[PDB]
RNA sequence: GUACGUGAAAUUGCUGAAAGGGAAGCAUUGGAAAUCAGUCUUAUAGGUCAGCAUCAGUUUUCGGGGGCGGAAAAAGAAUAAGGGAAGGUGGCUGUUUAUAGCCCUUGUUGUAAUACGUCCACUGGGGACUGAGGACUGCGGCUUGCCAAGGAUGCUGACAUAAUGGU
RNA sequence: UCUAGUGGGCCAUUUUUGGUAAGCAGAACUGGCGAUGCGGGAUGAACCGAACGUGAGGUUAAGGUGCCGGAAUGUACGCUCAUCAGACACCAGAAAAGGUGUUAGUUCGAACUAGCCCUGAAAAUGGAUGGCGCUUAAGCGUACUACCCAUACCUCACCGUCUGGGUUAAGAAGCUCAGACGAGUAGGCAGGCGUGGAGGUUUGUGACGAAGCCUUGGGCGUGAGCCUGGGUCGAACAGCCUCUAGUG
RNA sequence: GCCUCGUUAGUACUAUGGUUGGAGACAACAUGGGAAUCCGGGGUGCUGUAGGC
């Protein structure tokens, strides 16, 4: 019972497959502190270009 | 058979330097580290707050939060056929900026440069690194350095 | 098969050495590669210097001076065995130096069972005084009067019809 | 009507302008290395011949019994066949990619005419991702073209060279499935070439070996 | 022998419908030499989208289309919409503008609504009459993933997708795994 | 013909054919024997099997001419010099070209030749297998027609047979 | 996304643990066998070479060329004489020390150091370099050409799969051009073959012989299978589109 | 004592290869990487901000 001579090659059968890069992570993991001061600043440049689009 | 302890087999890992014993640097706690920025763990026995798995000593990933004194490392673990992202809180004490990408980002500074003046004289830059060439062809001369000419030694019993 | 070559080479040039010395060999080998490998492999042993970091600066084939004439070769090597202690001197009387060595090289195959990675030949060169010759055979063959019957005589076309005269 | 062969025409003679370009060139640099050799010997020095840019790899070995880094490698390489060539350039990255797989592959400076029976007789190209035979020059013009490589020659050149689109040239030649050699191996072929055996790298050798492949 | 990767990588594409609807095999027939013998690759997406299946199909809404045909910052509000599938009705739109929509099917009630209010309603060779190459057309698709079992697929710890339970309730799959108070929750 | 519709296989007897030296059966290839059909017979064109020619594709095997390279092969020859000793020739065991010669060095013939390496979009033969495709398109060469140029045709004979092929 | 099978493994290289040892137990990396034929090792699951559609030609790998056995009773230089020599890796097993054996070497006649041979060496049916035999080998060491042949490689023909490019002038579910590739157990999937019954269809077959049966006859298909001549027989039976199942 | 440079040293060791040698132990070779002690030469802090003499 038990050995891993098969096993690396069952790995690369399928490859050693990497996880898939997005442009945007989650603000969880982040500080709370930090989060929340965040969707201020978002909400404010949000409402910032949207009144200056209206404006031009 | 084995014991499974997160500190087992540690010993010489986790061991500090011959004579580097005792209190630590203080410039390790004045280094400023942003998320994105590229650091490499090297777990110090002096600090045994957060410290990370023995995993994780020697490996290099991309910063994604800072603490008030930790930072969140991003590092891709190989598990059975895949990569998985571990997000390790470690202290600043186990961590330190890798000189590769400073030496990519004043590379990246130069090729900019270099573009700048070759668009200004008009002319094509050469920016991308290239293999070690062929050497080329060149004369050797042998004015006062007259080749000696060599046989192999005989056998000799010199213990 | 064998060729004569001379080999010369040096280390890379270095800031520590901006004039590194020449080293020139003449040995033994079936072509330029073999003789490269070879010379580099005698340079690594001596003088701390590698294929990676050294060049060969001329290589040159040396074809006998007097093939047609009769003269008498001894040869210094540095045989390998089972124990790896032992230096042979041998003296083959040859035309050439490429025949000398290889007829040394089937001679030690033949009786100490020595291959071409164990034998090193340290050095091959001209005996032209007969009184410098100490091998009995060699003296033998340069014996004045010189003369013998033909040996081996053996003379398709199986089923002849007459018994061989295998004779004179 | 007749304009498309009268610019054919004249296309026709560029191209045999370039290749007796080319001709000359090769004449010149071969009679320079010549002279340099000469004089360096009258003068008493050594004149160290330049080491070659271009290699031509072929593989040896077969598809069995391979460690899964050498297995890689010759798939790298599309050396996927057992007598498999295919033209690369040398530099420090290939030289040690090379070095892992010296016992499967045997390698070396590959002159004109191996270069030249190798396109002509045994050149196809990768069209549309199809190996279509160089059986005519407007095969090169589709997909070389916008590199100013306009024929058969204008390639040979490209490739015995080493111009700035090597890899461009070298990736549209199919990997030439060569034949077993005339003649046979040596006795033992899964040696070095040093002891004797067929692998690794053989300098000048690999002329006589394509030529016996051919 | 030789040293392959993979054999015969049979793409996973449709050659044809599933179907048997033999005006459908017309549909493709034309839209097959539409798309063989133009560069519309409008055309090319219809053929497409014709050999799909329903599932890869879903309905759109006269709403959704609105919506979708009546924003502010794109001018595609004459277009002609284009929908390979099933036109449903919404009547929770009190007043249905004026459009001109293409698609496969069209719902009774969606397409009383639309000659009612003034549009018109189009098949998809009719289309390919008024707009063969597929200019100034609005090809709109179906939220694909609105179909039930979306809710379940990737079901797992942690996931928050639906279980496969006989009945919704307080007694089917809440104790154990599903809150902290009773062991772990999952 | 009631031991009754049809009447299979196992197994059995007789007849005919062939095989069989301690298993048999089976596969490939052909001989032998037996057996049989297509095909043609006809409407310039066509049946079966052959032989040569000129080509094409693939390959094999002998030969010639030439260019270039190396210590611009090494040697050698002929012809001029110097020097040398022998395993000592003539002369008397000993000596230095004589009544034999050899070696070393240098010049001339010589820019010698040959071998080896290498290349020719230089060339002369011999053998074998293959003939896929089916109006025209193309890329070429020649001088509009021709051509070895996007896959075999041409000229003949024998048999028209159990010949080839099948079992 | 859904699901099958599997959840007894074994061998080799190198590293290694427990063990007096093991064709022993237990691990680490890679490659194989299981699931895999083929050429070579006389023979053998994993050793060496090479991985497999049907064929023609050419050329090779590992291994070989006295005969069995296709291919030099080849070339060059040596060693060896064995009263039961030697003969090719894995591998079918042997040692210290010796020799008035012999061939060489090294150092001061002597001591040695090295190869080959012999002694050490010692079993039970008759018997195994594979056999015959082989001795200036057909043994051993080394070099050198010529030659032999795998389903491997190369050119070509054909089959199938996959892939890409064309096709409103072509059962468009058709036609056409091109390239690459072809092992397979457990398992998956696709397209077909054959059996009983049902709806539709075929101006369908049939007592002037349906079905069934036998056949040293003929034809088609890669195949499952189908068609047909001759004989026997005596009342029913089939093709195509679809339905169904107590369907091989 | 410590820090560098050289010697050790292409030595020890090691990745890949052979129907290599050897009964084994192990060794050589082919293609690559390549130390350590001993020993010898040199060296005995440099530097940032703010100031004072």
């Amino acid at each position: 019972n038990h050995t891993n001579h098969n096993q690396n090659k069952k790995a690369h059968r399928n490859g050693i497959k990497r996880p898939q890069k997005h442009r945007y992570d989650s603000l969880k993991y982040r500080d709370a502190k930090f989060r929340r001061n965040q969707k201020f600043a978002n909400r404010g440049t949000v409402e910032a270009i949207r009144q200056a689009k209206a404006s031009a | 058979p084995h014991s499974y302890g997160i500190r087992a087999r540690t010993r010489y890992t986790f061991q500090r330097g011959f004579r580097e014993h005792g209190q630590i640097r203080l410039s390790t706690y004045l280094k400023t580290y942003k998320v994105g920025d590229i650091v490499d763990i090297k777990v110090n026995g002096a600090v045994q707050k957060g410290m990370p798995h023995k995993y994780y000593h020697g490996k290099t990933g991309v910063v994604y939060n800072v603490t008030q004194s930790s930072v969140g490392v991003l590092i891709y673990k190989v598990v059975g056929n895949r990569y998985m992202e571990k997000r390790v809180n470690v202290r600043i004490e186990h961590v330190k900026h890798s000189k590769c990408r400073q030496d990519f980002l004043d590379r990246v500074k130069a090729n900019e440069a270099k573009r700048k003046e070759a668009k200004a004289q008009g002319k094509t830059v050469q920016l991308r690194r290239q293999p070690a060439p062929p050497a080329k062809a060149h004369f050797v001369s042998t004015e006062n350095n007259e080749p000696v000419t060599l046989h192999p030694v005989a056998y000799d019993t010199t213990i | 098969a064998l060729k004569e070559y001379q080999v010369v080479g040096r280390k890379v040039p270095t800031e520590h050495e901006p004039v590194p010395k020449l080293f020139r060999m003449r040995l033994f080998a079936p072509n330029e590669s073999v003789a490269k490998s070879r010379y580099w492999y005698f340079l690594k042993m001596i003088n701390k210097v590698k294929k990676a970091t050294g060049e060969i600066v001329a290589i040159n084939e040396i074809s006998e001076p007097k093939p047609l004439k009769a003269k008498v070769f001894g040869i210094w090597i540095r045989y390998d065995s089972r124990s790896g202690t032992h230096n042979m001197y041998k003296e083959f009387r040859d035309t050439t130096r490429v025949g000398a060595v290889e007829a040394m090289y089937a001679d030690m195959a033949a009786r100490h069972r020595a291959r071409f990675r164990s034998i090193r030949i340290l050095k091959v060169v001209e005996v032209e005084k007969k009184e410098d010759v100490r091998r009995n055979y060699v003296k033998q063959l340069l014996n004045p009067h010189l003369k013998f019957p033909l040996p081996h005589r053996r003379t398709k076309k199986v089923f002849a019809p007459h018994r061989p005269s295998t004779f004179y | 009507a007749a304009e498309k062969k009268s610019a054919r025409q004249k296309k026709r003679e560029l191209i045999a302008k370039r290749a007796e370009a080319y001709e000359a060139e090769y004449r010149a640099a071969e009679r320079e290395q010549i002279e340099l050799a000469r004089k360096a010997r009258a003068e008493g020095n050594y004149f160290v011949p330049h080491e070659p840019k271009l290699i031509f790899v072929v593989r040896i070995r077969g598809i069995n019994n391979i460690p899964p880094k050498a297995r890689k490698i010759m798939q790298l390489l599309r050396l996927l066949q057992i007598n498999n060539g295919i033209f690369v350039k040398f530099n420090k990255a290939i030289k040690e990619m090379l070095q892992v797989v010296e016992p499967y592959v045997t390698y070396g400076i590959p002159n004109h005419k191996t270069v030249r029976e190798l396109i002509y007789k045994r050149g196809f190209g990768k069209v549309n991702k199809q190996r279509i035979p160089l059986s005519d020059n407007a095969i090169i013009e589709a997909a070389l073209g916008k590199y100013s490589i306009l024929s058969v020659e204008d390639l040979i050149h490209e490739i015995y060279t080493v111009g700035p689109n090597f890899k461009q040239a070298a990736n549209f030649l199919w990997p030439f499935k060569l034949s077993s050699p005339l003649g046979g191996w040596r006795e033992r072929k899964f040696k070095h070439f040093i002891e004797g055996g067929d692998a690794g790298k053989r300098d000048e050798h690999i002329n006589g070996l394509v030529q016996k492949m051919l | 022998g030789i040293d392959i990767e993979r054999h015969h990588v049979k793409k996973s594409q449709r050659s044809k419908p599933a179907s048997e609807n033999v005006y459908l095999k017309l549909l493709v027939k034309l839209y097959r030499f539409l798309a063989r013998r133009t560069d519309s690759r409008f055309n090319k997406a219809i053929l497409k989208r014709l050999f799909q299946s329903k599932t890869n199909r879903p309905p759109i809404s006269i709403s959704k289309i609105a919506a979708l045909t009546s924003r502010k910052s794109a001018s595609s509000q004459n277009k002609t919409t284009v929908v390979v599938g099933t036109v449903t009705d919404d009547e929770r739109m009190l007043t249905v503008p004026k459009l001109s929509i293409a698609a496969l099917r069209f719902t009774k009630s969606a397409r009383a609504r639309i000659l009612k209010a003034g549009g018109e309603v189009l098949t998809l060779d009719q289309l390919a009459l008024r707009a063969p190459t597929g200019s100034n057309t609005v090809l709109v698709r179906g939220k694909k993933h609105a179909r039930e079992a979306y809710r379940h697929f990737g079901f797992g710890p942690h996931k928050h997708k639906a279980p496969y339970v006989r009945s919704e309730g307080r007694k089917f799959e809440r104790a154990r795994g599903r809150r902290k108070s009773r062991a772990f929750k999952v």
